[PDB]
């Protein structure tokens, strides 16, 4: 079923950056190799 | 008298008090003067061939025209140096020699030997200017907004 | 449904951007008028 | 003259402006035939021209700011109430802008409220 937790501006729009990096990251070393036909590489 | 005589004036109102806001004034237009010299030959500078090989006769004429324009602004700015310059010799109250020479000792620091209004408006010009900045800084913080995220903005 | 909700914050996106834009002109709007007080 | 001392001249600064501003000029402005060849010439009548019309627009600047400086030291009560109303432009400009702004803002969020297509 006080007065400390709000502070300076350090609010969504900065962890927002941090989170979406993450999935950023997992994207650059998931695109599809096709160098030229199939070395299968980056 | 001095007067109105359509002169492109913000908030002024040119009456028999205020001589520093006619000299002011006439100052502004001896300055818009020469501007208007210097934005007129600038116009005629590129005064290209009427006989233009696309256009015959269709884009200049209308300039030409708004150049008369033009020209007519400053006419009636030379009218206004006039009705300025006898309001400066007409004002001619409290010491009329007024010397310069001596009132540059004035000026100066030494030689080894009312202001309720001004103090209100400057004191409301100050707390309008502390809750113009209060305003501001919200704005101020939250203009960027996409400059941490441009990492997916677009 | 994924294309779908791409638009969705696409033009969102866009949005935004236009929002800075308006903003970014507003934000100059204000600049030139803290020039002013002369405190 | 040139090397005489006394200076026999009057009724300046006031016609001085129009009269420099229109003679000038008559390299254009004439009703006589102009012959077709002239170059390096016209140039340095110009440049005298413009160099006296500043000249004299220097003289009245400066005239008019002794006269400003005269009237202030004399009626200050006139500079005050000057920029009074100065400042009061000022104020009323301020609180224009900042009105348009808010509109603005009221306007956009009002029209992007229900951005969100649905759900």
């Amino acid at each position: 079923k006080a007065a400390e937790k709000p502070g300076q501006e350090d609010h969504l729009y900065v962890l927002e950056h941090n989170l979406h990096l993450l999935i950023r990251e997992f994207h650059k070393q998931t695109v599809m190799p096709h160098p030229a036909s199939a070395p299968f590489g980056h | 008298a001095s007067g109105p005589f359509g002169g492109p004036q913000a908030q002024q109102a040119a009456r028999e008090v205020n001589t520093a806001t006619l000299c002011r004034i006439g100052q502004e237009t001896v300055q818009d003067i020469v501007y208007r010299t210097m934005e007129i030959f600038q116009l005629l500078r590129n005064m290209q061939l009427p006989n233009g090989v696309t256009y015959h006769t269709g884009t200049y004429q209308d300039r030409l025209t708004k150049l008369q324009d033009h020209l007519r602004q400053l006419s009636i700015l030379f009218r206004k140096l006039r009705l300025v310059y006898d309001k400066c010799n007409e004002n001619c109250g409290g010491m009329d020699p007024i010397p310069v020479e001596q009132l540059i000792p004035y000026v100066d620091e030494d030689g080894s030997k009312e202001r309720r209004e001004i103090v209100e408006v400057n004191k409301k010009l100050k707390q309008k200017n502390q809750q113009l900045k209060q305003i501001m800084d919200q704005l101020r913080n939250l203009i960027w907004d996409i400059n941490a995220m441009l990492a997916m903005r677009n | 449904r994924n294309q779908q909700l791409r638009a969705l914050q696409e033009e969102c996106d866009r949005k935004l951007i236009t929002l800075r834009d308006e903003v970014s002109i507003d934000l100059y709007e204000l600049e030139e008028e803290y020039y002013s007080s002369s405190s | 003259a040139a090397p005489g001392a006394p200076r026999p001249s009057n009724s300046t600064l006031v016609d001085e402006l129009e009269s420099s501003f229109e003679a000038c000029f008559a390299s254009l402005v004439s009703q006589d035939y102009v012959n077709g060849t002239d170059q390096e010439e016209i140039r340095t009548g110009v440049d005298q021209c413009i160099q006296k019309f500043l000249d004299i627009a220097r003289q009245t600047e400066c005239f008019f700011l002794q006269k400003r400086l005269q009237l202030s030291v004399q009626k200050p009560d006139q500079v005050i109430k000057e920029d009074v109303s100065e400042l009061r432009s000022e104020l009323q400009r301020k609180d224009a802008l900042v009105q348009k702004h808010l509109t603005k803002l009221r306007h956009w969020q009002q029209v992007l409220e229900d951005i969100n297509v649905q759900h």
